[PDB]
């Protein structure tokens, strides 16, 4: 899996989001962020 | 020193002008173009940093700009106006430039001629290259223009400045001539004359575009550029870049992965150079259209929604108004311009001295048959009797060069 | 002949060495998948747009039968709408027309309007109006 | 790989420089017309 | 020169460029604004000086009562171009770039 | 290396050519406004 | 509240404004540039697909477009005029 973990100033991970649960989760790893304004995005295909 | 040229007649002229607005909508996927359905190839591409997340993002950035360009050119108004059913415009005929309600499409009579005058030719979608549909389909593109004519023709130019205000079309051009230096008495005495000439002007441009004369020269270039560049990208995949084969599947069936590290990478490096050039060349082409798109957008706000006093910015000649029409990957402007006709050889003089006082023209020129003097508008010969109402008194008679003696009729106590 | 080429110089049609039957070869990956999503802090339910697939070959083109069950949820169902830009799944079609805020393509947009769901519709070009001309 | 890193950046920056350069000149054109005088052109210094 | 750098001549030679400027120079002087919008209309230049003042809100009478002063002053501004262009500090920076 | 040397020269030429187009169109618009007629735009044809 | 300014005289000044219209058209041929007078090197270039048949149209595309700039700026009149033999321009000396 491709995991995107975000770290606070301490380094302890408070939340994590897997990028294969749904095509919504595919957007975050595609864009490398979480809090993004409303719009439309394209994600590279990853189904095998 | 004392010869002036004042036109004695006039003719109406309708020209055309083509300007691209949006170009072909293209997008390239990251992995599909370089190597499709090969998980052993994408691993090697991952070690070359983040190129396709830049190139596709840049290519996607064109798509946002291309849809925004059409919105800032065509969606200038926020209400879809409709032309009234009664086509009584004071002798003018407007059927050729308005959409036909009988047809199931909103494209007007001349837009069908324009849409087949230039073409676009699609089937190579398999190797990554795809075409995104435009935000505004051709049915909606014609709908914007139909409202824009429904505002300029019927509501004057006020619909571009707020709520639409109704006005006759005979009214509209009557004091629109007031913006080019001629009074409004010209049209009311020549409404029949200008109507047939204007209708024939629409007929003259209709036959030329319906013939074999290629007048849409600029539109074909932008379509070919967005077609030749893609085709070069299609053909470029057939080159080996010095490899033992131009197809990676054979190389995957030829060399072991320890021996394919050198072989495949040089293919990967070569094809990245091929794609980088396309994305680069797409940006300048998108930059040039955007410069023309703002030019089209400015002409939308200037050459249509009002009267522009800038010389030779909307067609050729004095500006009266324009008829925007839908075109594939662009817009067509029909500038209706005022052109002076043949003139008469007049003899002029700057001023008149009557009783030692100088009378200067308030508005117009001073012309003579050769013995008698008359005053008329600068851009149209309508001679008038020299009165104290059309002139004003200033200065003496020994300070202005070229002054001529003449009499002034006084009408207040005849 | 043994195989056919094209502009791309790719083998698109090959002849069977056994039955000598003319047949065509083409892949359909449609790797450009797009999702329509509001602000990520607003909601989780979204709509996914598929480009030029007619959404009748989705289980066949990607072999979703043997995939994870979460892919088959959006592969088929009653929430299927077809556009000129493709087949849109995950939105409720509405017969009205508003000034849309989310561009998708082919005149179809999306919004966040009411029980909450994302609605897709043909955009409204503006408020219809007429001028009292005489 | 690093020269090609700079070749991508410099090309994009020059292209983006032209985007600002046309916009700045457009503002400058509006700067000499919309504020330093009264403008007669329609829908160039705002709606109406 | 070496290594495949070929310079094509311009489509319009430098001699013919000046004639278009000469044509525009005579067009601006003897016609003003008419020749750019259709048939050329001949008009005295003294008259054309007035009708541009009317385009900037200046009354017609200001030119005629001060015609002599403008004639000396307009040429002095023209004569100042040579002093502003023949100096060491050249003002032709944009073309030189 | 020579192709990359030639490629960056072509890219540099294309960027500069577009700026000449913007300048020429500004010159062309000036030619249609500053010379062939009278322009009421403030501070467009020189100062004043 | 009640102060306005009306000039009592005027000054006529001319200012020089500079704008480029076109530059020198350039063209590069890959046949002799990359591999100078060597037929054993051009065959390597032929294996690189079509770049140098793609760059030539780019430079020529510039040169064709730049020739349009010269005609777009200067060639906006359909007639060629000449000065009259007399030079009675109301006190203005235009011979410069
Ligand atoms: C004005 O016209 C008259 C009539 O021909 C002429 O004699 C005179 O010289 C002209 N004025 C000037 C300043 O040349
Ligand atoms: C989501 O973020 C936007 C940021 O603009 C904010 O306006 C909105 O109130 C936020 N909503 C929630 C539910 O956090
Ligand atoms: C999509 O499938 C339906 C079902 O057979 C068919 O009627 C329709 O024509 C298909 N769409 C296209 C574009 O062929
Ligand atoms: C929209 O209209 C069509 C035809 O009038 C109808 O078949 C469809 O059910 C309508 N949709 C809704 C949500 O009512
Ligand atoms: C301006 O101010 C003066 C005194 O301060 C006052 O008399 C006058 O009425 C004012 N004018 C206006 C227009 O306010």
């Amino acid at each position: 899996r491709t995991f995107l973990l975000k770290y606070n100033e301490n380094g302890t991970i408070t939340d994590a989001v897997d990028c294969a649960l749904d095509p919504l989760s595919e957007t975050k790893c595609t864009l490398k962020s979480f809090t993004v304004e409303k719009g439309i995005y394209q994600t590279s295909n990853f189904r095998v | 020193n004392n010869s002036i040229a004042i036109p004695t007649n006039f003719t109406i002229s309708v020209t055309t002008e083509i300007l691209p607005v949006s170009m072909t909508k293209t997008s390239v996927d990251c992995t599909m173009y370089i190597c499709g359905d090969s998980t052993e190839c994408s691993n090697l591409l991952l070690q070359y940093g983040s190129f396709c997340t830049q190139l596709n993002r840049a290519l996607t950035g064109i798509a946002v700009e291309q849809d925004k360009n059409t919105q800032e050119v065509f969606a200038q108004v926020k209400q879809i106006y409709k032309t009234p059913p009664i086509k009584d415009f004071g002798g003018f005929n407007f059927s050729q430039i308005l959409p036909d309600p009988s047809k199931p499409s909103k494209r007007s009579f001349i837009e069908d001629l324009l849409f087949n005058k230039v073409t676009l030719a699609c089937a190579q979608k398999f190797n990554g290259l795809t075409v995104l549909p435009p935000l505004l389909t051709d049915e909606m593109i014609a709908q914007y223009t139909s409202a824009l004519l429904a505002g300029t023709i019927t509501s004057g130019w006020t619909f571009g400045a707020g709520a639409a205000l109704q006005i006759p079309f005979a009214m509209q051009m009557a004091y629109r001539f007031n913006g080019i230096g001629v009074t409004q008495n010209v049209l009311y005495e020549n409404q029949k004359l200008i109507a047939n000439q204007f209708n024939s002007a629409i007929g003259k441009i209709q036959d030329s575009l319906s013939s074999t004369a290629s007048a849409l020269g600029k539109l074909q270039d932008v379509v070919n550029q967005n077609a030749q560049a893609l085709n070069t990208l299609v053909k470029q995949l057939s080159s080996n870049f010095g490899a033992i084969s131009s197809v990676l599947n054979d190389i995957l069936s030829r060399l072991d992965p320890p021996e394919a590290e050198v072989q495949i990478d040089r293919l990967i490096t070569g094809r990245l150079q091929s794609l980088q050039t396309y994305v680069t060349q797409q940006l300048i082409r998108a930059a040039e259209i955007r410069a023309s798109a703002n030019l089209a957008a400015t002409k939308m706000s200037e050459c249509v929604l009002g009267q522009s006093k800038r010389v030779d910015f909307c067609g050729k000649g004095y500006h009266l108004m324009s008829f925007p029409q839908s075109a594939p990957h662009g817009v067509v402007f029909l500038h209706v311009t005022y052109v002076p006709a043949q003139e008469k050889n007049f003899t002029t003089a700057p001023a008149i001295c009557h009783d030692g006082k100088a009378h200067f023209p308030r508005e117009g020129v001073f012309v003579s048959n050769g013995t008698h003097w008359f005053v008329t508008q600068r851009n149209f010969y309508e001679p008038q009797i020299i009165t104290t109402d059309n002139t004003f008194v200033s200065g003496n008679c020994d300070v202005v060069i070229g002054i001529v003696n003449n009499t002034v009729y006084d009408p207040l106590q005849p | 002949q043994q195989f056919g080429r094209d502009i791309a110089d790719t083998t698109d049609a090959v002849r069977d060495p056994q039955t000598l039957e003319i047949l065509d070869i083409t892949p359909c990956s449609f790797g450009g998948v797009s999702v329509i999503t509001p602000g990520t802090n607003t909601s989780n339910q979204v709509a996914v747009l598929y480009q030029d697939v007619n959404c009748t070959e989705v289980p066949v083109a990607i072999h979703a039968d043997q995939l994870t069950p979460t892919w088959r949820v959006y592969s088929t169902g009653s929430n299927v709408f077809q556009t000129r830009a493709g087949c849109l799944i995950g939105a409720e079609h509405v017969n009205n027309s508003y000034e849309c805020d989310i561009p998708i393509g082919a005149g179809i947009c999306a919004s966040y309007q009411t029980s909450q769901s994302i609605i897709a519709y043909t955009m409204s070009l503006g408020a219809e109006n007429s001028v009292a001309y005489s």
